């Protein structure tokens, strides 16, 4: 068991993920959740801002960021590898537009994000941005696009997922409720969003604990909401 | 050191004090531990000019630098001394020494084998001199002699040092 | 401990140099005395068989007409520095147009020594003795593996090196005649070497200010080989 | 103990041992010195013997007509450094004909001690650095180390025996400042004399000095040039 | 401990354990706290004089070689020094590329890039030491930003790292730190640095003050409180 | 522990990490080279004969390297897949540039020059290929060589390597034809060793490759046999041990 | 320090690692060399050609240029590699250079190349040991040993491989004043020297001579039993 | 213990450290292959291992050229990067070549950007076993390629989880005159066996290799064989 | 690390002399640190060379001394060419022909016996380059 996981290029006997699952305990070691939730027109992003102290300015301790202003992200694990991989996914819409000029959708840009991601796997020069994200888009007459991607090169799309210290159970959440065919409306994702956290945080929703964003064929601007305008969303769920 | 002052005074000495006097090696993590639980129990247990009953004590060893200090403190040492490699007038010495130690014919220039020899031991001149009485037996002469002493120092100063 | 030079002891040595210093010891003995009438370098020649080419160990070199070396080591990394030392003599005549004091070379030969632990290659185990006649007079120097040098009136490289030194010590001064400097060198060589001197273990050359040619006695010092 | 490697590892601690002990390294005998006044700046390194037929070993060189440094090991890192400093004087001199000043040339200096402590495949340096210098600002004494820092200082003492001058002159800042070129070289050899063995007195044939000042380049002085500063010495009382 | 010996090496749960002893590293540095007022920012940061060997000053951990850009050091200082380097390139070049001065929150992005990325290949290991910019602009006023070496950086009102980094918030959070100017911030921070441990165990000890704004034209003076001692003696004034 | 790494000298002086690549064909397939003169043959058996293998290769072990050299592997399968065609590729640099077909002992000179250098530096791995070779040149004509991972090889008359060789020699030592090693007599022991060195029990011709490389008309040409040939080889040792039977 | 890597001395200045180079060579085959009153006298044995086998393509002796060639004690691939270096070193030398190339040049580029491999990690050196001799070195025909560590020298006569071992007290046990006459008493020494060999009748103990100015000539089968019966007439009648 | 390198041996004379590889891909989803004569089936059973996942998003079946099909077993991403770089070598080769490329010579070119990795201790294997199907000439073509760098011919064969049990059963079924659409009938069945609880044509995938060219098949063609599958 | 202090002990067993003699022995004696065949208190070396024409003789001879010859086989073809082999592949030779007699019931052993016991036992030794 133990030596065949020192290094990153190493196979296990079974051929297990030993350095990817250490990498997603690393992720986990940032004690933060996020949850992701897709709609009939709508996409909604949301992160556990728990205010970590007084002193930071609330703006700047942000988890979401804006990539490309059609692009939303949000992000859960290392703070720095977070800083380096959003950095790289930027750099990547921009020579995406710099080359090919065309809008870069969200499947395109998250699947670059993860085969990049294998490339760190495959060299133990690098190691993997040991950091998860959940980037939301738009795409043609399919409504927003919601995907996620992480340090194994992982790439999937989702109508709903999670990540984080509440993963499993946020992600237990989604699979009670997004299991039906159902009208799922703005309001309706909002409610879905918040009834996600409210479910795993267990501390009623303050305006300023949370950061909530979103993308919608409406407008397609992705957006991120502030303190009045997160307690605004929230009286969706005060009724 | 009980049995020691049953009798009436007496001295006790200890080599490879190294081996001994040794302090605590916690990075082992095991193997022939028995040092750890031992050890201590000579350094301190150990008495030294004031907490020592009526005995005598003598430490040596070939390597001072990893003993503990606590040996090296009173208590344990009341002096330390060094050697080197028998000097010049050493080596002559030894060799006076040794001329008593078998039957030679006794005109030997023991000045120059002791020049002869470079740096060099004197337990090495003691197996010098028995190799003279090689010398002596392989040619199963009924004593040695001075050209016995020179190839018999060339022994170890030939093909030990070619 | 010992794996690398990239880092030292727990004492600040590094596990290498000193090795080095003992490595010195693997060849057989070697001297070199400075006088005010020149430099003088001798090596013992210690033949393991005698039907080897018998100058095949030259372990004492002519660098150039004023410049020669004396090794202690293994020959094969003494023959790099020892050709750097006479490469940078023609570098000198090609690029400045005269000749090269023995202290730049003993420099060069320093700075290419030193490489092993600044480079972005390895230790050479061997000491060596330069002794000019140069710009700046009669000159010899002292380079250990570590690539350090030094000025000496007179040296001793080796086999048996510290007791020839310390022995020296009592008959030696910055400037007599270099010939009873030779007397004095070979009358502690003699017990030195092996036993016994002759050309199959024995080997000197000189150079002097009033020659700056053949540093290569050898076969004519015959007479001072059996002056003693 | 595993964590005695590459400065690259970090040991539990928090600590790089390898540095310490590269400064360890340095703090392995005889005494060398530096300070500065207003008008001068001055160091000395003895010249260590090796027997009565081989020469004293030079300790002092110079780097540029205002500058120049003191070096203690087997100068591995230190005449490269030296070099260095000569090259980048000489660079200053191309750019704008100007002897650039001591502390933001040594600077620079700290930061290139410091390039081998963050990457593998380079030993830490194993040697101490002293500087004397004077510039279009002032005179300067400065001192590095292997932990790649940078000191400004009064006064300097690095290797062993040398407590006791490091002792005279943490007593005599307040002298060092205000004084002359001779007096602030008798006070760096009265710290000298300070670390004197028992057996021995100071021998013009070891003790060597550099000096530097306000209207004198950065020179050095050996023993009939050292004994015109070695007058005024501390006496021997008791 | 165990899967320790590289930062390209994920430990088996937790984070990189090699990171963990620079933060270790960082624990045993001088204090120093940042603190922003209306226009700008300040400094206070405490250092040693060694000995009498020191020159009654020298070496100070305080820089000001940009137009803008103020920083302040703790940890490991040789490498703060080589460090600043990368805030000391950025600003020039964002605004020699762009032709304006680059945004704060960029700026602390691309400084601590490097610092980070060091850890992701096993043959280098971050700078051990963490940094403060303070710096003001004219589309968004002065902003202050930790960054710690392990790559955490987020923005502040004020804050404090060193050997004393959890016990100044208390003393942080009193100061009205969006009204108050940085005259009168200077002496505050004076004083906050001469409560936690002046020179209660560093008694060979010397204190440095940093005064940042637009009254300084956003440059980055060493505002030098050895003369007029207002903010010296203010700080003495809470000794009893 | 001197095999640790690849470039080590033991006590013994002994490099354990290129005898380990010797010891790899220990489970190779087996392929021979016969003793052949007036032409020169290669052949070799199948591990992999299995219901639904579609051996659209044609050829596994036995591989034509040029249109008069051809060369049978056993070994490792992508070190020999890249050797392979490093055989091509060598012969085409060489028809470039001297616009000469590559003698056959050059060839295999060169190449084992490639294997010795994988083995001499570190951070790299020999090839664990062991591959005979024939070929017609200008030099000597029809040849049969033998090469190793280490970069050693050999001239021979008969060989082979891989699994159950000692009894290939044997029988090669046996059924030695020393002079008149005619391609015919060659085929004529192939019908035997084929069942012999096999660990098989009435070895079915299917699992079983043959070439052969003969100056038939002038030109030069290498041919390949299908299973229906093989099978009537096989048939005629059949037929022989079943008249050796008539003293069983 | 141990043997487990070259480029660190013992903590007594050996270098036991690179010192197994003397093993390495001797369990190779076994040759003889000397340099006759003009010609230059070589012999090898140790062939044992296994029927099928042949020592053709063995070429334990390669004539590099018209005036050099050596002996190849040690392992045959690195030996081959040794041919193609300094043959084609020699022969482009020669046919570009403004000067000749001789025996002691390419003894000197080989011992070069040798300390080179030294020099480095991941790179073993050549573990071969080889008498080179040479027909002209301004004029004059000689003889070099030169081994694994890149030490070279020059010798009258001397073996390499297993009968390195008692060849050398051989020698001198009748080795002439007289450098053996002509080629008769060289080739007859190269026998004497050869004789250590496994029967010393000529069965598979072979020879080649080099005149100092013609090519490497080969002592073929169809007149080396000249030779053998010349080897052991001598020693038949000397009983 | 010697798998801590891919480019050092055992005393055995063997790479550990593929077998490893090896494993990995034994613990892949099951995917399955095999010849008819109207062309070449591959198939794969996909899951919704979270009911999130995005069904028709993603998918296993990768066409390399419009002959060309490829499935595989082992891990996602490695299968993905190689897929790239098996396009981009074979377009790359169809457009020097002046020639659309030969399945054999394709499966080798891959099989070489596989071997790259069995050399030096910086870089590792990709842990994906691909199943490859083409038509060329009128002639259907069927192939594995394995991380070791080496590759077979298969008129049958699967892979993955239960791999062996894919072997038997197909074992039990083939006969090299199948027609296409009784071989998709196989395939499913293959399908079917390798994986456990209920299954729907959304949880399958195939892609086939006619001599008209390769194509991967529709959900709405897929329930074309989900129902009435024995 | 027991080996190094055994060494000590052994060297002051030897030396610390008295009537007990003590022998050494190894093939591998190349590699020994002086340290422990210190000429000058160490005080023989003998040596053994390749069994020699007449020594094999005898070896053989007594080796066959019980096995009930034939005179087809004088052993002289088995003993006088080379540096044939030691004493110990002579008595493993002589046994494996015993045995390969046994094997054919031959209790009369013959030429042909020696010369597969030969030629398989000279096979047993591992190559070199």
């Amino acid at each position: 068991s133990a030596g065949f996981d020192r290094h990153i290029t190493i196979f296990s006997p079974e051929g297990r993920l030993y350095q990817v699952e250490y990498a997603f305990k690393a992720i986990n070691q940032g004690g933060l959740t996020s949850v992701a939730v897709r709609g009939k027109d709508c996409a909604v992003i949301v992160t556990q801002k728990k205010v970590p102290d007084k002193l930071l300015d609330s703006s700047t301790v942000t988890h979401l960021f804006k990539i490309t202003e059609n692009i939303g992200c949000v992000m859960t694990g290392m703070t720095a590898d977070s800083r380096s991989q959003v950095q790289r996914a930027r750099y990547e819409a921009a020579n995406w537009k710099y080359k090919y000029g065309y809008e870069i959708p969200v499947d395109m840009l998250c699947k670059r994000i993860a085969d990049i991601s294998q490339v760190y796997t495959q060299n133990a020069e690098m190691r993997p941005l040991g950091c998860c994200m959940i980037l939301i888009g738009i795409d043609e007459e399919q409504g927003p696009q919601v995907y996620k991607c992480d340090p194994a090169g992982y790439y999937c799309g989702f109508k709903a997922t999670a990540a984080g210290v509440k993963q499993t159970e946020s992600t237990s959440f989604l699979e009670k409720k997004v299991k039906k065919k159902f009208d799922w409306t703005f309001e309706q994702t909002v409610e879905t969003a918040i009834t996600c956290l409210s479910t795993v945080l267990s501390i009623d929703f303050k305006p300023s604990e949370i950061e909530v964003g979103v993308v919608t064929v409406e407008n397609p601007k992705f957006r991120i909401l502030t303190e009045a305008e997160i307690d605004a969303h929230l009286v969706a769920l005060a009724e | 050191f009980e049995m020691a002052r049953t009798k009436k005074a007496c001295l006790i000495f200890f080599d490879e004090i190294d081996a001994i006097g040794g302090a605590r090696f916690d990075d082992g993590a095991g193997g022939d531990n028995e040092v750890q639980r031992t050890m201590l129990e000579l350094i301190n247990q150990l008495d030294g000019f004031d907490p020592r009953g009526n005995i005598k004590v003598l430490m040596a060893t070939n390597r001072p630098d990893t003993l503990d200090p606590a040996l090296m403190r009173p208590g344990r040492l009341d002096r330390k001394i060094e050697f080197s490699l028998p000097d010049l007038e050493g080596r002559t010495h030894i060799f006076k020494i040794h001329a008593r130690s078998m039957s030679v014919e006794r005109d030997i220039r023991f000045e120059l084998l002791a020049r002869l020899c470079p740096n060099s031991t004197g337990a090495e001149i003691r197996s010098v001199c028995t190799e003279a009485g090689m010398f002596a037996i392989r040619a199963r002469r009924k004593i040695a002699t001075e050209k016995d002493f020179l190839e018999a120092v060339n022994k170890v100063i030939k093909s030990y040092a070619k | 401990y010992d794996r690398g030079v990239n880092t030292f002891s727990p004492e600040g040595r590094l596990f290498q140099v000193e090795y080095a210093i003992e490595a010195i010891k693997l060849g057989s003995t070697a001297i070199g005395i400075q006088t005010s009438e020149g430099v003088c370098l001798a090596v013992e020649k210690r033949i393991t068989s005698p039907l080897m080419e018998p100058s095949s160990i030259e372990k004492i070199v002519e660098i150039d007409a004023h410049i020669g070396c004396a090794m202690s080591g293994l020959i094969a990394d003494a023959k790099t520095l020892i050709d750097k030392a006479r490469v940078e003599t023609q570098n000198h005549w090609f690029t400045y147009n005269e000749t090269m004091t023995v202290e730049s070379v003993t420099q060069a030969v320093s700075n290419l020594a030193l490489q092993f632990g600044e480079e972005d290659s390895r230790p050479f185990g061997v000491a060596l003795l330069f002794g000019g006649v140069d710009e700046k007079g009669p000159q010899l120097f002292h380079m250990d593996p570590s690539g350090t040098f030094v000025q000496c009136d007179a040296r001793a490289i080796g086999s048996a090196s510290e007791g020839a030194q310390s022995s020296l010590q009592e008959v030696y001064h910055k400037s007599m005649t270099l010939k009873e400097a030779i007397k004095s060198s070979l009358i502690i060589l003699k017990q030195v070497m092996e036993e016994k001197l002759n050309a199959t273990n024995i080997e000197l050359a000189t150079v002097q200010p009033g020659q700056n040619f053949h540093m290569f006695t050898k076969e004519e010092l015959e007479e001072v080989i059996k002056d003693i | 103990n595993q964590y005695d490697n590459d400065v690259t590892v970090w040991s539990p601690q928090g600590r790089i041992h390898q540095i310490e002990y590269a400064m360890e390294a340095v703090k392995q005998g005889s005494a060398t010195v530096g300070l500065k006044s207003k008008t001068h700046a001055v160091l000395v390194a003895l010249k260590r013997a090796q027997s009565e037929l081989a020469a004293h070993q030079k300790k002092i060189l110079h780097v540029d007509n205002h500058i120049g440094i003191s070096i203690a090991g087997l100068t591995a890192d230190a005449r490269l450094l030296c070099n260095f400093m000569r090259q980048e004087c000489l660079d200053s001199r191309f750019v704008f004909d100007r002897p650039l000043p001591v502390s933001r040339l040594v600077s620079l200096i700290g930061s290139k001690t410091q390039i081998p402590t963050q990457r593998y495949g380079r030993r830490p340096y194993g040697v101490g650095l002293l500087i004397a210098g004077y510039d279009d600002m002032g005179p300067h004494i400065f001192q590095t180390c292997p932990s790649a820092n940078y000191f400004d200082c009064r006064a300097m003492s690095i290797g062993a025996r040398s407590q006791s001058a490091r002792t005279y002159l943490e007593r005599h800042m307040s002298e060092f400042m205000e004084c002359n070129l001779n007096e602030l070289v008798k006070h760096g050899l009265r710290a000298l004399r300070e670390t004197l063995p028992a057996e021995q007195d100071l021998t013009t044939k070891n003790v060597s000095i550099g000096i530097v000042g306000k209207d004198l380049e950065f020179t050095i002085y050996d023993d009939d040039d050292v004994s015109p500063f070695l007058e005024g010495l501390e006496e021997r009382p008791q | 401990t165990g899967y320790d010996l590289s930062a390209s090496t994920f430990s088996p749960d937790g984070r990189v354990f090699q990171v963990e002893y620079a933060m270790k590293a960082v624990e045993n540095s001088s204090t120093a706290i940042g603190i922003r007022c209306k226009d700008g920012v300040v400094f206070g940061v405490e250092k040693l004089v060694l000995s009498k060997l020191y020159e009654e000053g020298s070496n100070k951990r305080l820089f000001n070689v940009d137009r803008h850009v103020g920083m302040a050091v703790a940890g490991l200082l040789a490498d703060a020094r080589s460090l600043a380097d990368i805030a000391r390139e950025e600003a020039s070049n964002f605004r020699s590329n762009f032709g304006y001065n680059i945004p704060l929150k960029h700026l602390a992005d691309r400084v601590a890039m490097y610092v980070h990325a060091y850890t992701l290949y096993s043959a280098v290991r971050p700078f051990g030491c963490s940094f403060m910019l303070g710096s003001y602009s004219v589309n968004d006023g002065a902003q202050l930003y930790m960054i710690d070496p392990s790559g955490v950086s987020y923005g502040y009102w004020g804050c404090a790292i060193g050997k004393a980094r959890q016990a100044a918030k208390t003393e942080i959070e009193k100061l009205q730190m969006k009204e108050m100017t940085c005259r009168d911030i200077v002496k505050e921070v004076a004083k906050i640095i001469y409560i936690v441990h002046d020179e209660v165990k560093d008694k060979a000890f010397e204190l440095e003050l940093s005064w940042v704004g637009e009254l300084t034209n956003g440059r980055h003076e060493i505002v030098p409180k050895d003369i007029r001692e207002e903010a010296e003696k203010y700080a003495k004034e809470s000794l009893k | 522990r001197y095999d640790s790494r690849t470039t080590i000298f033991s006590p013994e002086g002994r490099l354990y990490q290129v005898e380990y690549a010797m010891e790899a064909i220990g489970h190779a397939g087996t392929c021979l080279g016969i003793l052949a003169n007036d032409g020169v043959l290669l052949a070799a058996e199948r591990r992999n004969i299995h219901k639904l293998l579609d051996e659209v290769f044609f050829s596994e072990k036995i591989y034509k390297l040029n249109e008069d050299m051809a060369c049978s592997v056993a070994g490792i399968t992508s070190d020999a897949n890249v050797l392979t065609n490093e055989l091509r590729l060598i012969a085409q640099r060489y028809l470039l540039q001297y616009q000469e077909p590559i003698p056959c002992e050059q060839l295999v000179t060169a190449l084992c020059d490639i294997k010795q250098a994988y083995t001499q530096f570190g951070g790299k791995r020999p090839f664990g290929v062991s591959l005979l070779y024939i070929g017609w040149d200008k030099h000597y004509g029809f040849q049969l060589y033998q090469s190793d991972p280490s970069g050693n090889y050999g001239g021979w008359k008969a060989t082979c390597i891989g699994n159950n060789s000692a009894a290939a020699v044997s029988m090669l030592k046996q059924d030695y034809k020393e002079g008149e090693m005619t391609l015919k007599s060659a085929l004529a022991l192939a019908i035997k060793v084929l069942n012999k060195t096999m660990d098989v029990s009435k070895l079915s011709a299917e699992k079983v490759e043959i070439a052969t490389l003969t100056r038939e008309n002038g030109k030069t040409v290498i041919r390949v046999l299908k299973q229906k040939e093989v099978e009537q080889l096989i048939k005629k040792h059949e037929e022989e041990e079943a008249k050796a039977e008539r003293e069983k | 320090s141990y043997d487990r890597a070259i480029t660190v001395f013992s903590p007594d200045g050996h270098l036991f690692q690179v010192e197994y180079a003397q093993e390495a060579v001797k369990k190779g085959s076994t040759a003889v060399g000397v340099r006759g009153r003009d010609i230059v006298v070589l012999g090898v044995e140790k062939k044992s050609v296994a029927k099928l086998q042949d020592e053709r393509t063995v070429r334990k002796i390669c004539a590099l240029d018209d005036n050099v060639c050596m002996a190849f004690a040690g392992l045959t691939a690195d030996a081959r590699i040794v041919i193609n270096r300094a043959r084609v070193e020699c022969q482009s030398h020669r046919l570009t250079v403004e000067d000749p190339v001789t025996v002691e040049y390419i003894t000197r580029y080989i011992a070069s190349l040798k300390q080179r491999y030294t020099q480095s990690n991941g790179r073993r050196p050549f573990g071969i040991s080889a008498l080179i001799v040479g027909f002209d070195f301004d004029g004059t025909p000689r003889l070099y040993q030169t081994d694994p560590s890149g030490t070279y020298h020059a010798w009258k006569a001397n073996a390499i491989g297993r009968g390195a071992k008692s060849v050398r007290e051989f020698l001198e046990k009748n080795y002439t004043d007289e450098a053996i006459e002509t080629d008769d008493l060289t080739i007859k020494l190269v026998i004497k020297a050869l004789l250590e060999v496994v029967q010393s009748g000529g069965k598979n103990i072979e020879l080649a001579v080099m005149r100092r100015d013609q090519s490497l000539k080969i002592l073929n089968p169809e007149e080396i039993e000249k030779y053998v019966a010349e080897i052991e007439k001598e020693k038949e009648e000397n009983e | 213990g010697y798998s801590f390198s891919l480019t050092t041996f055992s005393p055995s004379g063997k790479l550990v450290q593929i077998e490893y590889a090896l494993a990995a891909v034994a613990g892949g989803a099951p995917s399955v292959g095999i010849k008819a004569a109207n062309g070449v089936v591959l198939a794969t059973e996909k899951k919704q291992k979270s009911i999130l996942y995005d069904e028709r998003s993603v998918h296993k079946v990768e066409p390399i050229t419009k002959h060309i099909g490829l499935v595989y077993s082992g891990m996602g991403p490695d299968y993905r990067v190689l897929v790239h770089r098996a396009r981009k070598l074979a377009q790359q080769y169809y457009l020097v070549y002046q020639e659309p490329i030969p399945t054999a010579q394709l499966v080798q070119r891959v099989a070489s950007v596989m071997q790259e990795y069995t050399q030096s201790g910086g870089v590792r294997p990709f842990g994906v076993s691909l199943l490859i199907c083409g038509w060329n000439e009128g002639r259907p073509y069927l192939f594995q390629s394995d991380p070791s760098g080496a590759y077979f011919a298969w008129k049958a064969t699967a892979h993955g989880k239960n791999y062996v049990n894919g072997k038997t059963f197909l074992e039990h079924h083939y006969n090299e005159d199948l027609e296409l659409e009784d071989a998709i009938h196989t395939a499913i069945l293959t399908l079917k066996e390798s994986f456990e609880g209920q299954m729907t044509e959304d949880n399958i995938e195939v892609g086939i290799c006619n001599e008209a060219g390769f194509r991967r098949l529709t959900p709405t063609e897929v329930k074309d064989y989900l129902a009435a599958i024995a | 690390r027991e080996i190094q202090r055994t060494m000590l002990e052994l060297l002051n067993q030897l030396d610390g002399r008295g009537d007990v003699k003590v022998i050494m022995a190894t093939n591998r004696i190349e590699t020994l640190d002086p340290a422990l065949i210190r000429p000058g208190r160490i005080d023989r070396k003998i040596e053994f060379p390749l069994p020699d024409e007449k020594t094999k003789k005898r070896i053989f001879q007594i080796h066959t001394s019980r096995m009930t010859l034939a005179d087809d086989v004088t052993l002289d073809d088995l003993i006088m060419a080379k540096d044939d082999l030691s004493g110990a592949d002579i008595k493993a030779i002589c046994t494996e022909a015993g045995l390969m007699a046994l094997r054919e019931r031959r209790m009369k052993v013959t030429n042909e016996d020696f010369k597969k016991s030969k030629e398989n036992v000279l096979y047993k030794k591992q190559e070199g380059t």
